[PDB]
Order: C-alpha cells, then sequence, then structure tokens
C-alpha cells in the first residue's frame, strides 16, 4: 500500500467516501453524516471506535467537519513522527485556514508582526522562487527543504 | 442595370452543451493592490522565508532602521 504516502491516488480513496454524502463536494459534512461515512470506511467498527472517530474531530462542537480537519486526523495516523514538530508548527502559525498550501497574504501577515514590510514584489516571487515543480504553490516538504538544505 | 449578390451570415446560439455538477465557491482572497509586476530582475531573498521561522521559533532578531519612518501608536 501507498496510504501512508498520501499520494493524489489515495487521497481521492478517502474523498470520494467524504464527497459521496457531500454532493456539492465542498468539503464539508456533518458529524451525523460522518458515522455513515465511517461505514465506507471499514467492516462496522463498535459504536466506541466510530463515535471516537466523531468526538476527535468535533473537539470545536460545531457538529460540522471542515475538509483540513479531516486530513489533520489521517496525517497523524501516517505519519507517526513526534520530532517533526520543530518545523510543523512554524507552517501551521501562517496556516491558518489549514490548507496545506503557502499563498502570499500568509507571508504578509508574519513579516508585518515584525513591524517590517517586505515588498509585494518580494513575497509574490518568494513562492516561485521556493518551489522546484511550476505548480505556483508551495507545500510542507518544500517548506522544510528551504531550511534544512540550500 | 448594375446589381450586386446579397448575403450575411448572422447566427447566434443558444443549445447547451458540456454540462458537469460545476458547483465551488471560495470562502476567502487576498486581491492585494499594492503587488504590481515593474521588476526586470524579479529576484527575491531568501529572508522572506528566514523571517518567518526565526520568528516562531522565537530566535533572537535586533533591528534599527525599522524605527525611522512612519510612526505608530
Ligand atoms: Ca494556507
Ligand atoms: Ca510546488
Amino acid at each position: 500500500s501507498m496510504a501512508d504516502q498520501l499520494t493524489e491516488e489515495q487521497i481521492a480513496e478517502f474523498k470520494e467516501a467524504f464527497s459521496l454524502f457531500d454532493k456539492d463536494g465542498d468539503g464539508t459534512i456533518t458529524t451525523k453524516q460522518l458515522g455513515t461515512v465511517m461505514r465506507s470506511l471499514g467492516q462496522n467498527p463498535t459504536e466506541a471506535e466510530l463515535q471516537d472517530m466523531i468526538n476527535e474531530v468535533d473537539a470545536d462542537g460545531n457538529g460540522t467537519i471542515d475538509f483540513p480537519q479531516f486530513l489533520t486526523m489521517m496525517a497523524r495516523k501516517m505519519k507517526d513522527t513526534d520530532s517533526e514538530e520543530e518545523i510543523r508548527e512554524a507552517f501551521r502559525v501562517f496556516d491558518k485556514d489549514g490548507n496545506g498550501y503557502i499563498s502570499a497574504a500568509e507571508l504578509r501577515h508574519v513579516m508585518t508582526n515584525l513591524g517590517e514590510k517586505l515588498t509585494d514584489e518580494e513575497v509574490d516571487e518568494m513562492i516561485r522562487e521556493a518551489d522546484i515543480d511550476g505548480d505556483g504553490q508551495v507545500n510542507y516538504e518544500e517548506f522544510v527543504q528551504m531550511m534544512t538544505a540550500k | 442595370g448594375a446589381d450586386k449578390e446579397d448575403d450575411q451570415e448572422h447566427p447566434s446560439e443558444k443549445q447547451p452543451s458540456g454540462a458537469e455538477s460545476g458547483t465551488l465557491a471560495r470562502a476567502s482572497l487576498a486581491l492585494p493592490t499594492s503587488s504590481l509586476s515593474r521588476t526586470a530582475s524579479q529576484s527575491s531573498s531568501h529572508r522572506g522565508w528566514e523571517i518567518l521561522r526565526q520568528n516562531t521559533l522565537g530566535h533572537l532578531n535586533l533591528g534599527l532602521n525599522l524605527s525611522e519612518g512612519d510612526g505608530e501608536e
């Protein structure tokens, strides 16, 4: 299996189950629907297990699950690394929506707090400078690379 | 007497095609107006990513030039 790598083929594998109930495909389901999605994830685990999943995601208590919170739970099961935290938190400070990518606005928030003003041209070119694959956006492994290598 | 042929093709199309659900919208946007592309160099300093990680690490940084300029309350 390649689920641990969370390849595009695999992200689609569980997204399909999530979107089965979310007809609009917006990426939002309620915890009432998550129990039904849990049936699509496996062979009907005991209610305590089913409940444990809805309980952790509904930490907020709003009854509704946004898609990156669904991903946060799975990513943690696949990664299992406690020392990665020095870098992960740094990414989360600016990644408030949790979409896993860096936009120019996210860097603007951080640099402003220092009381310094990076030019908008520098912030926009930083994304292309960091990115090595031409997609116009930077993900977590690309962000780690920035400091751990030249 | 003189005469000329007459044609003028001008159709319009209303037959729908290419349908799909197409259901999407976005909650937030930035739309900066400060952004422009006058630079030819298009260079950017690694400081932009460095400053982010130094401040969340809590690494000590110090600057003097940031004092002169527009004030703040
Ligand atoms: Ca983001
Ligand atoms: Ca990229």
